[PDB]
């Protein structure tokens, strides 16, 4: 039967989006328990901290991103049906 | 297609024994005592030492330092012999798998089979026993059943570990093969450039276990 | 039928809120561990500190957030029938 | 027709809460190490070390509690059907 | 029929106790690994530690026992039958 | 029909076994970490240093024991039959 | 039929994102962290430290770039068929 | 019939070995990292620091080889059949 | 009846991708982590920290490569069809 | 019939070399991790290191290829039909 397919865009898009929800939340918090100790640290220094906490958050915030796209192609377009 | 490691085996005393394997530690056994009757003709003292005399040298006070750190060479000085045949009889053990062979071959180290690491294994169980009785006869006792398990655990994780750590090498050997003759060769050149330090790694820590649960054995 | 994509449903939701709770529970015990080192360290800090803090806890709860929503239109709306 | 989607609200409860155990069960563990290493330094500290600290549990089991009802909701109201 | 609930069911609450037990275990790991850190360092401290760390405890532990109870509950008297 | 009852059993046995030995080796382990590194800070401390170590590893192990226990009543006398 | 294995490549492919996502996710968090403490510590060494920060970047946003492309040939190629 | 068993023997004692091999991969790791350090530290202390350290491996690799012996009991000997 | 083989071969080598990637993935950033935590230590360090670099992550990629082999073994030439 | 053991091999196949990659490749990265480190602190120890890191890497790589073997018993020899 054909609904097997949605079942698996279903389960399967539920992967994409557990698999970036611990990117971007464990990936963020251990960037972001660097930039509180280093603003613990050095106060002077919370302006350019925010370059390497920025570049690093927006690497990992864009392997959440992308997930979401990638879901949205599963769950929305299913592109094996 | 890909299969499991088969053997050709002869029967010697009612029981099968494997053709292979044991060939393949025969040949491992006579290069070893051929270095070592080649090097007691060469030796050296008062002059200077040739390769194979600073190797096996190197090795021997590498094992002197890990058994005089863990136990005086006083109590348990046989550990030492133990020790480096179990490195060296193992590290060559596992070389001889570089050389090509295969077209299937019979050349698989001794260790992708698990008879020898386990007679090995059993072996040094044995002998560290023995060890602990001729002492006298952990360090928490309510721990008695994590300590009933290393006298099992010890033994089964050290052939396990030997086998599983060669075993995945005699099985990609063989899956390289399934990839075009022509384009095979680059990742068959990386896969035999990782078997030396996986061999001499794999050879190093059974050796160092083996001292180490012989210091723990002989305690007290 | 229905069956099979309502199963798919309740499955895929539960794959995105149990990535949620990790991606959250994880990310906001990092965070934090950093904001009580830095309050353990200088008492006077503990105000620069909570910018940090929420900056990053924000950046963790949004993916939380955008899970707990995407699991709610997987269960209640599912987008393939 | 129905039993599958039983199995489905079941699986589905059950991913929910253990993500949510693994998410909350560290991070007490993560944020708690930060209290226990501070009143190891400072034991003068421990007064102000519980309020950063019962911020971050607090965020931490939100997202425990979120999924505790989610579970409820999953396998006691079973939404689709 | 009634057995795929049955194993429904008991993929639901070996889910429930894994994920506990992963939360609980990692969750003393961590918590422990600061107390024999500050036990190592201010050997007068363990009377103090022990506060903060049956509070973290308690709480992970909790985390645990809660999975513990909701599994039977599953396996036992099955909430969907 | 029994075999689907017992795949489900299999299946939760090995959920139950997995998650109790990520929590127990992954706890025995950063409970291992404080041991050898306070043994190799303060050598003076190795006396006291099993005390709070055996107290983690007990709790640590207590989570093991027990999903042992469980998954032995999950795979030689099956609660749901 | 057919359908059977089209989900195959469905969850298969989700399978081969989500663990792409934790690898580069948290991997970029990881590497992150010591940018931001190195910054943090000396600002005249983002200069420098920004060499062996891209090195670690560029292997761990291989391990996800690979997995990207992968699931592309689950979803767009579907090899066993 | 019997297949279906056989089936879940192989998936609940795949999941056994692989809970096993992240338990004790990473706790032989992590207590690794402390003797390492320790080594790097004080080198006087190399001879000592290996008996605190087979303890937490005499532990970890335990949780290893009963989920082994597990495995190999559902595998080989399906209690349930 | 070849497609429930081929399922099978896509989750598993789904799987094996997954799992591949986690490990590339956090161990590269946890080596890269100390690379660039040691060259932010003594810069000129950086000629000789390489060779324990290229060590580990040599290590780690291994533990990647032979994933993508038998990634390829369960696609491409699947062992029992 | 046959096909639905040998999916289920290559799916517990498959997670046997999944939890083998995770715990390798973490492991030899929290092993790394000391072990650089250690070569920043004192750049002429390295020769030392060696000895309690492929000590470490040999406890952590066991705890994979293991895996790995029993991984070729399930999908070449499975030891049930
Ligand atoms: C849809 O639900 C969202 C999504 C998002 C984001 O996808 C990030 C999700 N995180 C916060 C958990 C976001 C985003 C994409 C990025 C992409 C790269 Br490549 C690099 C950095 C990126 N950073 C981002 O945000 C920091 C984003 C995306 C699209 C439009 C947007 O503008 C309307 C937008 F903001 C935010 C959000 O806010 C409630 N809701
Ligand atoms: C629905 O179930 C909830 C959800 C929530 C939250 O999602 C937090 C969940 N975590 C704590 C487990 C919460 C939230 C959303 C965010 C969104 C972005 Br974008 C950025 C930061 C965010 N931060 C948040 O909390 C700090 C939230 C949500 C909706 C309405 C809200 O106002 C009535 C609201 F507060 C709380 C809750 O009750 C405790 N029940
Ligand atoms: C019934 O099973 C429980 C649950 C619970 C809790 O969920 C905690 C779960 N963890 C400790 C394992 C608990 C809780 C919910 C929270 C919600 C938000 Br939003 C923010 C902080 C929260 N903090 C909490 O505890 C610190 C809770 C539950 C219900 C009603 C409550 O009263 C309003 C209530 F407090 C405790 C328990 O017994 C110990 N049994
Ligand atoms: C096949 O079942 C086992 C179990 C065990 C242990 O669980 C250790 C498991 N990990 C170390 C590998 C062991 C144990 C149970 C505990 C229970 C609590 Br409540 C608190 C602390 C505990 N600590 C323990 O040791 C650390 C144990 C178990 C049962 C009876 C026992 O008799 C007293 C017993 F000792 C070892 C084993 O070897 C084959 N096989
Ligand atoms: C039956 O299986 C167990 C369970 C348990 C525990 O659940 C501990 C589980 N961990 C060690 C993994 C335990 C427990 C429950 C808690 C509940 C909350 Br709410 C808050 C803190 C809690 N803390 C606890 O332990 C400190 C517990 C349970 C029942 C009765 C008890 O007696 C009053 C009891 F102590 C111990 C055990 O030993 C054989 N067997
Ligand atoms: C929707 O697919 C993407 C992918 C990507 C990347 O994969 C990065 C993914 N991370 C941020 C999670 C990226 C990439 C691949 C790499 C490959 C190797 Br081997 C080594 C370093 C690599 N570094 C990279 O960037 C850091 C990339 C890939 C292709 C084209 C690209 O050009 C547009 C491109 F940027 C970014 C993206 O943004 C919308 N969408
Ligand atoms: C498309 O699949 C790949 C794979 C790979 C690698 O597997 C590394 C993957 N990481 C960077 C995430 C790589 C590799 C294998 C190793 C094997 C051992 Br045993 C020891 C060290 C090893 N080191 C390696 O590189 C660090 C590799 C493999 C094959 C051909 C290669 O030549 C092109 C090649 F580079 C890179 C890649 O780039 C797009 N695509």
């Amino acid at each position: 039967m054909d609904p097997t397919i949605a079942a698996g865009a279903l389960i399967g898009g539920g992967l994409i989006m557990a698999g970036g929800a611990i990117g971007a939340g464990i990936g963020d918090g251990v960037a972001g328990n660097a930039l509180i100790s280093g603003v613990a640290r050095q106060p002077e220094a919370q302006g350019r901290l925010f370059t390497p906490f920025f570049i690093t958050v927006g690497l990992v915030e864009a392997a959440y991103f992308i997930n979401l796209a990638f879901m949205a192609l599963f769950v929305f377009a299913t592109p094996v049906k | 297609q890909i299969e499991v490691g088969e053997h050709h085996t002869a029967t010697w005393l009612g029981m099968t024994v494997n053709t292979d394997t044991v060939l393949s530690t025969a040949i491992a056994g006579l290069i070893v005592i051929a270095l070592a009757f080649y090097l007691r003709a060469k030796v050296t003292s008062t002059d200077v030492p040739g390769g194979v005399q600073l190797f096996f040298e190197a090795i021997t006070i590498q094992m002197r330092n890990q058994v005089e750190s863990a136990i005086g060479m006083r109590i348990a000085p046989f550990v030492l012999p133990l020790a480096v045949t179990i490195f060296v009889f193992i590290l060559i053990s596992n070389w001889l798998a570089v050389l090509p062979v295969q077209y299937t071959e019979l050349l698989k180290s001794a260790a992708a089979d698990i008879n020898y690491v386990l007679a090995l294994a059993l072996f040094v169980f044995v002998c560290y026993h023995t060890a602990g009785i001729w002492r006298r006869g952990g360090h928490v006792t309510l721990l008695a059943p994590i300590n009933l398990v290393e006298e099992v655990a010890k033994p089964i994780s050290l052939s396990l570990r030997l086998f599983g750590n060669i075993f995945a090498g005699g099985i990609l050997v063989a899956l390289i093969a399934l990839f075009p003759p022509y384009i095979m060769w680059a990742p068959n050149a990386i896969w035999k450039a990782f078997d030396l330090f996986v061999g001499a790694i794999q050879a190093f820590i059974f050796a160092l276990l083996t001292i180490l649960y012989f210091s723990q054995a002989m305690e007290l």
